[PDB]
């Protein structure tokens, strides 16, 4: 909504080479600030953000503990769903988990989320109610009933109302000066020709922070939505991102060309031409 | 499900030769997890390279940015070889310096 | 902060 917070995790099963790797990372907005890897050298969550590194000892601790009770309570799951879906002990498997809230500029929770993949596809979510939950099938209905009976909602909802908001605003204010400033896009056009009778036009937005961003293409004007090149959104690895649009143009007809860019860094949507 | 993975090779800076960067291989939209990726100068595996931990998206397929410092050149040929259980044989994708 | 809570499946 306003800002957010996540926590990603990963169970992979290992048959014949170790027990499960587990990987978690959390994010507030798009900025990583923690990872937990179980085959790190003596495990410890650690801080992937500036901001982060003020908490205390036993601000570390307590989530390292976290970490290794999910690392347990995953490798039992892995056994359990071998079992509910009547697989072999020698194959291979992924647990996924993301839970985590969007809060408004209230400062109060607009949405929570709590939900689990097996093997790449949807097991069981939490739906926006924080209450009933969303099994996508009928192994995922057996762990229904039981969180149900278990008032496993209840739990998380209490979390996600609370403590996750509560942190969520101290990480805000903390950070404040990073993840609380939006970073526009530095945009521009480069021309790439291809023969002597075409060129690619480049629309560039480099730099930016978050990562939601809009670029089009428009010819005098119109949408050139079915003839845009759009790639994914990528990290430049600064913690910023990058994003690009391309179109191949007659040679000739460059100038009828226009790049518009929207992205919340900007106080109103640009518009830029290849200025050769 | 399993998912082949998408691959872009890219520098955190406008390239300018003779000036050091980053050079970068994004690799998403993958699953299983499990994936290798090398940075390759001139064919050859560039041996300290960096990566991200393990995340992934609203679909819950995986990503995961590799990244080395380098200093291009006119000369020198940049690419990031993929290898992953959808591919029968290693991705290899060319570093152009104008994607 | 993480949740505490280890619910299974």
């Amino acid at each position: 909504g306003s800002h957010s917070m996540r926590y990603f995790h990963t169970s992979v099963s290992r048959p014949g080479r170790g027990e499960p790797r587990f990987i978690t990372v959390g994010y507030v907005d798009d900025t990583l600030f923690v990872r937990f890897d179980s085959d790190a050298a003596s495990p410890r969550e650690e801080p992937r953000a500036p901001w982060i590194e003020q908490e205390g000892p036993e601000y570390w601790d307590r989530e390292t503990q976290i970490c290794k009770a999910k690392a347990q309570t995953d490798r039992e799951d892995l056994r359990t769903l071998l079992r509910y879906y009547n697989q072999s002990e020698a194959g291979s498997h992924t647990l996924q988990n993301m839970y985590g809230c969007d809060v408004g500029p209230d400062g109060r929770l607009l949405r929570g989320y709590h939900q689990d993949a097996y093997d790449g596809k949807d097991y069981i979510a939490l739906n926006e109610d924080l209450s009933s939950w969303t099994a996508a099938d009928t192994a995922a209905q057996i762990t229904q009933r039981k969180w149900e009976a278990a008032r496993v909602a209840e739990q998380l909802r209490a979390y996600l109302e609370g403590e996750c908001v509560e942190w969520l605003r101290r990480y805000l204010e903390n950070g404040k000066e990073t993840l609380q400033r939006a970073d526009p896009p530095k945009t521009h056009v480069t021309h790439h020709p291809i023969s002597d009778h075409e060129a690619t036009l480049r629309c560039w937005a480099l730099g930016f922070y978050p990562a939601e961003i809009t670029l089009t293409w428009q010819r005098d004007g119109e949408d050139q939505t079915q003839d845009t090149e759009l790639v994914e959104t990528r990290p430049a690895g600064d913690r910023t991102f990058q994003k690009w649009a391309a179109v191949v143009v007659p040679s000739g007809e460059e100038q009828r060309y226009t790049c518009h860019v929207q992205h919340e860094g900007l106080p109103k949507p640009l518009t830029l031409r290849w200025e050769p | 499900i399993q998912r082949t993975p998408k691959i872009q090779v890219y520098s955190r800076h406008p390239a300018e030769n003779g000036k050091s960067n980053f050079l970068n291989c994004y690799v998403s939209g993958f699953h299983p997890s499990d994936i290798e990726v090398d940075l390759l100068k001139n064919g050859e595996r560039i041996e300290k390279v960096e990566h991200s931990d393990l995340s992934f998206s609203k679909d819950w397929s995986f990503y995961l940015l590799y990244y080395t410092e380098f200093t291009p050149t006119e000369k020198d040929e940049y690419a990031c070889r993929v290898n992953h259980v959808t591919l029968s044989q290693p991705k290899i994708v060319k570093w152009d310096r104008d994607m | 902060a993480r949740a505490a809570a280890a619910a299974a499946a």
